[PDB]
């Protein structure tokens, strides 16, 4: 039952500052210290500190002490990951993550998405990719939703608000030569499921607060 | 600071077999202090094995964690498709620090692609650009050759793409190819079609489709 869940990530403009939260949730807020360790775009886990919210201090690596801060509300149980002067390499996916035993991190939040750079933020445009097969037809159709031109990533696809998750494939963001990022997303069904079922998918763009349903029918 | 150098930064390995990943820290760690982490492709990391070789709970018992000086072990005595991920030591002295990463690829059966054609959604068209999208399907190896043809016109320099990392069930690829052009160009032309070409294929599968049915 016990969950950690980051926001406030997304678009930066170089130098800007951001805040970062995590909401705790299962467990005694105050029995636990709360850390952030960061992931850059292909690197790996990097440790930036961690606070204890039952006396209030909070512990650095020297490479970030001047930079960030952390802070915490035992009244939410949340803590907070304060951020100045960022810059290109600071773009990361950050963590919170719950301290136990002897100095380990059992319970990890999804982790969220800070980029920083001067572009402008854009909601995607979402299409549709009509099935391959009639319903009368045998075998399996393939389907899909096209996500084109946003900035910055992240986007989260889900198909059927979640019920639909066997068979889908979400592929990897492509740069386009126009700086924003595009990505399908495909599902493979029974074709004679196509009559008897319908196929929605819900694009997520949280940095520009965007939100699309968009249903995946028969061509024509 | 300690510094935990973590090799071989990669390997390969089929389903069965014994991998082992090895942290060195560059001077003293107490055993209780030395941990092991398994990320999944977009999921954040998962508690593996605490203090060295201390299995953490809901962990299979093929994992096992050891030590010999400075060197720290994981051992996969029997990989499985789903142990496709990457693994991290972590280290406490006051600070922590984690090692660079073991990215583990599961090696398998050649299995061909399923081969599908997505014409542009008049909606899209509607906007001024057309994207046609070509689907390769839980296939392997990653190795595969996508052509477009625009009424065999092999196109260069218009299409981008896009792979999946290996499936956690089956170890197997997908593979989304994009071809754009013009509302204009779309309907200059009336035969659109993707030739994969893939080692599990004796002969190129080609889609198509005619822009107006």
């Amino acid at each position: 039952e016990v969950q950690l869940v980051e926001s406030g990530g997304g678009l930066v403009q170089p130098g800007g500052s951001l805040r970062l939260s995590c909401a705790a949730s299962g467990y005694t807020f105050t029995e636990n210290t709360v850390h952030w360790v960061r992931q850059a775009p292909g690197k790996g886990l990097e440790w930036i500190g961690g606070i204890n919210p039952y006396y209030g201090g909070s512990i650095f690596s020297p490479k970030f002490k001047g930079r960030f801060t952390i802070s915490a509300d035992t009244s939410k149980n949340t803590a907070y990951l304060q951020m100045n002067s960022l810059r290109a390499e600071d773009t990361a996916v950050y963590y919170c993550a719950r301290r136990a035993g002897a100095y380990y991190f059992d319970y990890w939040g999804q982790g969220t998405l800070v980029t920083v750079s001067s572009a402008s933020t854009k909601g995607p445009s979402v299409f549709p990719l009509a099935p391959s097969s009639k319903s009368t037809s045998g075998g399996t159709a393939a389907l899909g939703c096209l996500v084109k031109d946003y900035f910055p990533e992240p986007v989260t696809v889900s198909w059927n608000s979640g019920a639909l998750t066997s068979g889908v494939h979400t592929f990897p963001a492509v740069l386009q030569s126009s700086g924003l990022y595009s990505l399908s997303s495909v599902v493979t069904v029974p074709s004679s499921s196509l009559g008897t079922q319908t196929y929605i998918c819900n694009v997520n763009h949280k940095p520009s607060n965007t939100k699309v349903d968009k249903k995946v029918e028969p061509k024509s | 600071d300690i510094q935990m150098t973590q090799s071989p930064s990669s390997l390969s390995a089929s389903v069965g077999d014994r991998v082992t990943i090895t942290c060195r820290a560059s001077s003293s760690v107490s055993s209780s202090y030395l941990h092991w982490y398994q990320q999944k492709p977009g999921k954040a990391p998962k508690l593996l094995i605490y203090s060295t070789s201390n299995l953490a709970s809901g962990v299979p018992s093929r994992f096992s964690g050891s030590r010999s000086g400075t060197d720290f072990t994981l051992t996969i005595s029997s990989l499985q498709p789903e142990d496709f991920a990457t693994y991290y030591c972590q280290q406490y002295s006051g600070y922590r620090t984690f090692g660079q990463g073991t990215k583990v690829e599961i090696k398998r059966t050649v299995a061909a692609p399923s081969v599908f054609i997505f014409p542009p959604s008049d909606s899209q068209l509607k906007s001024g650009t057309a994207s046609v999208v070509c689907l390769l399907n839980n296939f392997y190896p990653r190795e595969a050759k996508v052509q477009w043809k625009v009424d065999n016109a092999l196109q260069s320099g218009n299409s981008q793409e896009s792979v999946t990392e290996q499936d956690s069930k089956d170890s197997t690829y997908s593979l989304s190819s994009t071809l754009t052009l013009s509302k204009a160009d779309y309907e200059k032309h009336k035969v659109y079609a993707c030739e994969v070409t893939h080692q599990g294929l004796s002969s190129p599968v080609t889609k198509s489709f005619n822009r107006g049915e």
